[PDB]
């Protein structure tokens, strides 16, 4: 037998800035959003679901300097918490 | 130690995993057996462009992201300097990978120049736009076009500008 | 003195379905997304932040029937957890 | 009891509030003193349209949402049957409300017919579109156009179709 499934579900997108706005990159240090994401993933993958981690990344950008940007979570259809369970 | 497969990623202990499985009920995505699962990730990074400036430092991002996704247990495909058409072809090929059937999740990473409408391909200019829309990425990875990833978390990461604006306003304290 | 602030921050949007897709409404019972949101807010505002609540609303739609829809969280720039603290 | 201001909304006890303030550090939005704060919410609901079918049952949604937002401590403005231009005018007026200065948050609720591009105004038809884009709502409530709500959570709720598709695909078990 056939069964219905949602066409779009279990997605999460994480963008480097808000719509209309620039995202920064350093010639030797790389892109700050990327570097910030790795650091937070390394630290928090063990204890936080990815949505929580993405919020924490956002929080780290809260205080604006000369190179300001605000990463944005987009089009979320995660119905459950996505824990990476690193080591397992 | 950082000498293991997980490198610099802090490990989740068995007691930690049971605490998470207790603080939240059946509201967590199921994880497949480590011995048998075939996790896949795709990084598309555009560094060298026909018209727009070279994305110097992209190598640091490629290295960092590739190693991180491997640390998290994903086999990482890295594709570089693609047009929007090439990106679509690669995404379609990724959606067709048989390993997704025996995987519990996926990560997609896009790194390029960007405008409001979307992500720039290598051939992009104002005269002849070469753009991949975020909408297209979702469509290609959804249940219709990627049934293998049904019910499985699909994480999309985009490093790119979304316009020309500095993203700031002034206020007085 | 003047200080810089992010132009777009502390937003969360919650839509009744995914892009391209319909959302349902009953002539006497109202819109299911709205009714579901109220019920979950009533139950979980005391214990969960709004993002968590929205995920729970999504979860309630997980099993698709004849009137299927998947509420979607959009353009999130919440840097902190938003708890309603009902009663306070 | 449901006889209080919070009605059917389960209360957060003082011990519960301290537990949340302990499980999470300074990663919670600050709440203003209940005695002095002036929380505002806006519901825009389109029920009667020029061309598209009547949104029968919208009254249930208006009642439910109005009461809920009041239960949560918000003063609720309810506006009905507006064009996209009227909605923009109302949103601009809402952004200018002085109460936001002494508020810690806001809720915006939109209920109408909708298409992929956005929310339908009362005058909407295929021939002459009457659409309010989600992008416009954000723009009108951001730090530039609504400085009073800087650093404060702005929750936008939209009940509307986003296209014609049923949102489903078939699979075999
Ligand atoms: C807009 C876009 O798509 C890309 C995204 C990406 O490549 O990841 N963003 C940029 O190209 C932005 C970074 C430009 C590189 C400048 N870095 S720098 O440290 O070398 C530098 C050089 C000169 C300066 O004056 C500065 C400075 O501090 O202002 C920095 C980007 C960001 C803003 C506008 C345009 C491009
Ligand atoms: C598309 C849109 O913007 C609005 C959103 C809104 O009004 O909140 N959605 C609808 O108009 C959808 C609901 C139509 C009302 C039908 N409800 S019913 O229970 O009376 C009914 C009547 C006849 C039927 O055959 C059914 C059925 O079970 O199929 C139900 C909407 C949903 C899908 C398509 C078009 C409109």
């Amino acid at each position: 037998a056939i069964k219905k499934a949602h066409i779009e579900k279990d997605f999460i997108a994480f963008c480097s800035s808000t719509p209309d706005n620039v995202s920064w990159r350093h010639p030797t240090m790389g892109s700050v959003f990327i570097g910030r994401l790795i650091e937070h993933m390394q630290e928090y993958a063990c204890s936080c679901d990815v949505e929580e981690i993405f919020r924490k990344v956002r929080f780290s950008f809260e205080q604006p300097d000369g190179r300001a940007q605000m990463p944005t979570t987009e089009r979320v259809t995660l119905t459950r918490c996505f824990y990476l369970f690193p080591g397992h | 130690t950082s000498s293991g497969s997980e490198g610099n990623v802090k490990l989740c202990s068995l007691e930690e995993a049971q605490r998470i499985w207790k603080q939240k009920s059946a509201e967590i995505y199921p994880i497949m057996d480590k011995s048998s699962r075939t996790r896949l990730a795709l990084i598309i990074c555009n560094e060298e462009f026909d018209s727009i400036p070279r994305r110097t430092g992209a190598e640091v991002d490629i290295t960092g992201m590739t190693m991180l996704l491997q640390n998290l247990g994903y086999s990482v495909d890295v594709k570089k300097n693609l047009t929007a058409s090439d990106m679509t072809t690669e995404l379609e090929a990724f959606a067709h990978r048989p390993e997704h059937k025996t995987s519990d999740s996926t990560f997609l990473v896009f790194m390029s120049h960007g405008i409001r409408e979307g992500i720039c391909g290598k051939k992009h200019s104002e005269q002849v736009p070469d753009i991949l829309q975020l909408n297209a990425i979702f469509n290609m990875l959804n249940t219709k076009n990627c049934p293998s990833l049904k019910d499985k978390p699909k994480v999309i990461i985009i490093q790119a500008c979304r316009g020309d604006s500095p993203g700031v306003v002034w206020f007085k304290d």
